[PDB]
């Protein structure tokens, strides 16, 4: 159904499935040709079992240029949560490269400075996985404006809790 | 026993008071003076009792069958509070088991399938507490809305909940200032506040506006917004207007926001809103005038009664299986207990009065 | 009304004249049964929160809790005057007799009155002015009506550079 | 150079004027070498790290990364103006075209080119301008070139009392 109960939690489910899998098949295949991992397959590795937690699961973007609208897909080519790493808190983000290309976008900027404004308001670390061809040329300097405050972001933590980059 | 004249603005200051079903008395003025000068005729249990004082003027937060229960009551409130603001409250550490639990599995099915037909909220809170313990201040005051502390993971947390079973959960003038001051009595005590969402709105009436709702509902939104402690809010069902800001959206601070699929997100009523974005679309085809706006109605809730366009704005962080409630509850709380926070600098603030 | 102003000067570091003439509460139901108790409180929070220059001048009547609640010196207020005219006690004065001479009032049913009566006037003669607190320093003067202004100018003068802080806190807990 | 001169202004409270102009970062792989990556990033932090009054004011272009660096709003900037004639994109007309129309050009080797310079010229009279960035607010006005000195002069007054500070620490950790 869908206006049970029922049918929403398994709406829900299906969503999640779709979210999980942002990507397309053929573009996990080219990933994985590169001898790169996927996004998430990359914070299974990072984070202790069962300790992930996604934010901004079903994060979608808000443009219409280019016929950008298109396609919109779950998470916006961006992964991020919290969870331990040896028992410790941590926050991360994982740059999705099936999804256009991991070029960062408006809302995808979005979501990494909600993980670095929680490892700054509860002072953990910060882990970013870096795969990104750059920014989303079709938002335009929508783009820019999202690097400029993950930039100030930078800065501001610089020294206040550990900022490591892993670039894959 | 009696507190008379300005002596009951003493307790009228601290943070909770508990009086005992006839036996205790409260009151500015006796019955006497009253009468002489109202010509009404009041005895002193109407006038100040206990129960009216715990379920109609809003004064008192508990009101016990005897003084033994009385003073257990109080014993519970300062086990779940620290000995000064300069200590978190205290706690008994022990891991939880985060397994999905078939009590945990319940939360699947306690909403529903009629948005009409009530729930006991108290059933969600008992569900994410320790021993599934629910301590409830003021429960005879403003029954639309739910107050109390309980524990997660041996840590004293603070619940606001409205409750469907009252008013179908809608705030009015009395929930929004029973609410407003215990978030702000929880954040005082470094006591982080769990608040669980389905609120249609404000209670409508004239009352409402000229007793003043709109300075005084503001206590809410206020005391959520100036909160630094941990804040997280789950929407069960329903989230409309301004109610939505109110409970502790993340608008206003709230560091987690989580809503079930049974969560409903958005504006106003579909009525109300098809009414205004297709009121000329409507006008015309005078033949089927309904039907056509019922499908209007059908094709706004479909799309929009969700929790999907706040999930796609970030506005809640998640949408989740009401039974991973606990998990994300114990979870968030872990990483929440560092939260550091802090306001403008100055000598206070000035909330509504 | 005067619990927020009082607090909004506060927080902008605005003096607080204060002019008291109360007999006391409103007498009614509905006004304890709306919550006057907590409500009524948040005046007499706001006047001991305050940090800014405090003068209270009371020209007339300030009975029981209500002259507490008036920014009274008990509460933090800096400079507190009183007029000749001022009556300073815990009640009204029949209210006062019928209790401290309930047993003496009691004795002969006839001249019930008249003698209580007496003892009302006599009462008021007695303490109802502002002289038993001024002996106890709750007031720091009694001056005359036409020396207020003077008053209110000099108090200001010194108060100006009024330092003073509540204990470390994320807030109040004003009742609501 | 900028980098240093901006945190000189900064720990002795000197107000920052930015005028901006830039096309983008000087390619070369002796730039990439020499490790443009950690000491371009100077600036950035820099800019991030001030809090005296920035104002500051893009003449003509301002492209990709180079925008961000040049004292942008996102990096805390209070007041960022631009003249019509600035040119506010995420990247060259030439090389957005290139990738947004990559499809729609790869048709008909015939009319290759044409259809591509018909295809940057009509982006760069699109969004080579500052009003998309005006509509988002990422520049606070869009501005005659001759009211800047009015708009420096009125924005200093106000921003003279500019409060802010960064989260507390010993100190940062600008790369090197
Ligand atoms: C800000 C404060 C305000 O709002 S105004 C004060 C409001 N309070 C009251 O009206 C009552 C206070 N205390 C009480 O005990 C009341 O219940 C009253 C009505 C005064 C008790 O009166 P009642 O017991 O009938 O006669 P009595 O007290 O009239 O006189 C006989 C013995 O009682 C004693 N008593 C004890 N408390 C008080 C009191 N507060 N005021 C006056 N007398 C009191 C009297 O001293 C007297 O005993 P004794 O002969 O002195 O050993
Ligand atoms: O409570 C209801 O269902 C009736 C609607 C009236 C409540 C008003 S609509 C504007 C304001 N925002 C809200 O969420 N509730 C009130
Ligand atoms: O206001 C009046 O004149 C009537 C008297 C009733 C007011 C009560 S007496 C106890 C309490 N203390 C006060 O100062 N006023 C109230
Ligand atoms: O400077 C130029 O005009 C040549 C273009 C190359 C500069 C690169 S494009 C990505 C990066 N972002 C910028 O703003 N400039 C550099």
């Amino acid at each position: 159904d869908i206006h049970t109960t029922a049918g929403k939690l398994a709406d829900l489910r299906r969503r999640i499935e779709e979210a999980t899998h942002a990507g397309s098949a053929r573009a996990v295949e080219k990933q994985h040709a590169k001898g790169k991992l996927t996004a998430r397959e990359r914070i299974d590795l990072l984070l202790d079992e069962g300790s992930f937690v996604e934010l901004d699961e079903f994060a979608r973007h808000r443009s219409t240029n280019f016929g950008l609208d298109a396609n919109r897909p779950y998470g916006d080519g961006v992964v991020t949560g919290y969870g331990t790493v040896d028992g410790r808190p941590v926050a991360v983000f994982s740059q999705d490269f099936t999804v256009f290309g991991g070029a960062l976008g408006e809302v995808y900027g979005q979501k990494i400075v909600k993980v670095m404004d929680f490892a700054l308001k509860t002072g953990c670390p910060v882990v970013g996985i870096n795969d990104s061809g750059g920014a989303r040329i079709q938002e335009g300097v929508a783009s820019l404006g999202a690097y400029g405050e993950i930039f100030r972001r930078n800065t501001h933590a610089s020294g206040v809790i550990p900022q490591i980059s892993l670039v894959v | 026993g009696p507190c008379a004249g300005g002596a009951v603005y003493s307790p009228a200051i601290t943070d909770f008071t508990v009086m005992v079903d006839q036996t205790s008395h409260m009151f500015i003025t006796g019955p006497d003076v009253i009468k002489t000068v109202t010509g009404e005729d009041v005895g002193f249990e109407e006038l100040g009792g206990a129960r009216t004082h715990n379920s109609t003027s809003g004064v008192a937060h508990h009101m016990a069958g005897d003084e033994k229960d009385a003073v257990e009551y109080v014993k519970q409130l300062l086990s779940y509070l620290p000995s000064n603001n300069l200590s978190e409250p205290p706690a008994f550490p022990e891991e939880a088991d985060l397994a999905v639990t078939d009590e945990d599995a319940e939360l699947d099915t306690i909403v529903p399938d009629s948005a009409n037909q009530p729930y006991d909220m108290h059933s969600v809170i008992e569900h994410v507490l320790d021993d599934a313990e629910f301590f409830e201040t003021q429960p005879l005051f403003a029954p639309n809305i739910l107050t109390g502390f309980g524990r997660v993971e041996g840590r004293p947390v603070g619940i606001v909940a409205n409750q469907p079973m009252q008013f179908a959960g809608c705030l009015d003038i009395t929930a929004s200032e029973k609410a407003a001051r215990f978030v702000r009595t929880c954040d005082a005590f470094n006591v982080p506040v769990l608040t669980f969402v389905d609120v249609p709105g404000f209670l409508p009436g004239v009352d409402q506006e000229h007793d003043g709702i709109i300075r005084r509902g503001a206590k809410l939104i206020f005391a959520y917004a100036e909160a630094t402690v941990p804040l997280i809010t789950v929407i069960t069902r329903k989230a409309f207007g301004g109610a939505y800001d109110v409970m502790g959206s993340k608008h206003l601070g709230a560091d987690l926001n989580l809503a079930w699929p049974t969560a409903q997100i958005a504006v106003m009523g579909a009525q109300g809103a098809v009414n205004i974005l297709h009121r000329r679309t409507i006008a015309d085809a005078g033949d089927d005038a309904e039907a056509t706006r019922a499908r209007l109605i059908q094709e706004y809730e479909d799309a929009l009664l969700n929790p999907y366009t706040a999930a796609e704005r970030g506005y809640v962080d998640a949408v989740i299986m009401p039974s991973d409630t606990r998990r994300h509850i114990v979870r968030g709380l872990r990483q929440l207990r560092t939260k550091r926070e802090s306001l403008p600098p100055k000598k206070h603030g000035n909330i509504p009065l």
